[PDB]
């Protein structure tokens, strides 16, 4: 099996050999991830990193960026994860297919995250806070990033605090969330190595 | 080591 | 070598056994994961947690709560690392021993960190801020957890407010070293395995 | 799947 939820279907044909598993599995997250570029691009202050900046964050942050945008995939009250060509499979079969802690971690972090009913703008501008907020350890220019990344939460205060006048606490958060999304992101390249059994 | 790695390729096209 | 300013040297007898050299490695860090716990038993809502929940938050977040505490172990005018001995080594010196980009991530976290000039008393509130904010993975009681995160963090902006008030954004740039610190946790946890293959 | 050299001196005080 291949149980991760940018699969088409869990289902694997154990007769095909692991690279052409593989090439399948990939013309279906390419999709999404060359979205996060051009999310990216959108981004303003994004454009004015370097060229080197801008790809390592963008190696750092898909994978946390695509876990905000795609936890509305984690249905809490159903139970079910919708894999990316539209099924859903209940938690239960992907856990005797393969899933454990990090399907769990995913459900409540993404329960807690749906629960906000952000709307796409307080979204959008959330998910950029999450990619210029990647892990910096291959990043050149840190104090621009920083300076990028602080630009970006100041709108998000902002908006926040219009859309929310009485309930500023959103805001703080939405920055917890930031450390939540990069431990989901340790286990899930844990889960990555582990391919290799 | 190996992370999102597979996801490299796909950047580095549209740069 | 063993290039972790928890030891009280980066030279290691190498006619020693890997049992025996991390017998003296232990005795020199055991003390202050010791200390972790005792200031975990003195934050204030701490010890109405669970039993298992506060012992899977210092499992977890000992290593964050340390990588503060001992963040001035990282000279960053000098580039030398202050190891728990006392003795003085230099960044150059630990890179031939192996050092690299774990060192260099933390002296930057390190110089970030010394740079918001903040009081003892703050301090100790971020570092509580920082070990409840550990990693979720085996918490049983999540909310409860998280509502003792949102009341220290709240504390935080209003001890930070009361005494930064020419730049209430320390506050945010405190809460954007949680995923630092997670990053770091994580980098640093994978040197640990690479030292035991 | 580790970084637990640090349960043992935890655990004890519990
Ligand atoms: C292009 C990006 C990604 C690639 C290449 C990828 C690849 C993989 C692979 C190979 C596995 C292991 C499958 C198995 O062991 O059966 C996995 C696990 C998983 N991935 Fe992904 N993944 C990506 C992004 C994501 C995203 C964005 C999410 C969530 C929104 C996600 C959620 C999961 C889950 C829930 C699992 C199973 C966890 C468990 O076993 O508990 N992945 N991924
Ligand atoms: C009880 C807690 C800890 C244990 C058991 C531990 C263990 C280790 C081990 C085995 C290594 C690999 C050393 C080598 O390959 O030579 C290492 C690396 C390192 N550790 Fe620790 N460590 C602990 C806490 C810390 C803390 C709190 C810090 C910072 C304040 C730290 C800073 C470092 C650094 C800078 C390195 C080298 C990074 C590099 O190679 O670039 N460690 N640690």
């Amino acid at each position: 099996h291949l149980v991760c939820p940018m699969s088409k279907s869990p289902y694997v044909d154990p007769h095909k050999s692991g690279h052409e598993i593989w090439e399948e599995f990939s013309m279906s997250f390419t999709p999404a991830v060359k979205e996060v570029v051009e999310f990216a691009k959108r981004i303003p202050g994004f454009r004015d990193l370097s060229q080197h900046d801008q790809v390592n964050l963008l190696k750092a942050g898909t994978f946390e960026v695509l876990m905000v945008r795609f936890a509305s995939l984690f249905d809490a009250k159903e139970r079910t994860v919708t894999f990316l060509s539209g099924k859903k499979y209940s938690v239960d079969d992907l856990h005797s297919m393969g899933a454990g802690d990090l399907l769990n971690s995913m459900f409540e972090f993404s329960e807690k995250l749906n629960a906000l009913q952000l709307s796409d703008e307080e979204m959008s501008l959330f998910t950029a806070v999450v990619l210029v907020s990647a892990d910096r350890s291959g990043i050149e220019n840190v104090n621009s990033v920083e300076a990028l990344q602080e630009t970006l939460i100041r709108a998000l205060r902002t908006l926040i605090m219009k859309n929310h006048p009485n309930e500023a606490s959103i805001f703080t958060k939405l920055l917890l969330k930031l450390p939540d999304l990069r431990s989901l992101n340790n286990m899930h390249s844990e889960e990555l190595l582990a391919f290799k059994v | 080591i190996t992370l999102a790695d597979h996801i490299c390729q796909i950047i580095t096209q549209d740069f």
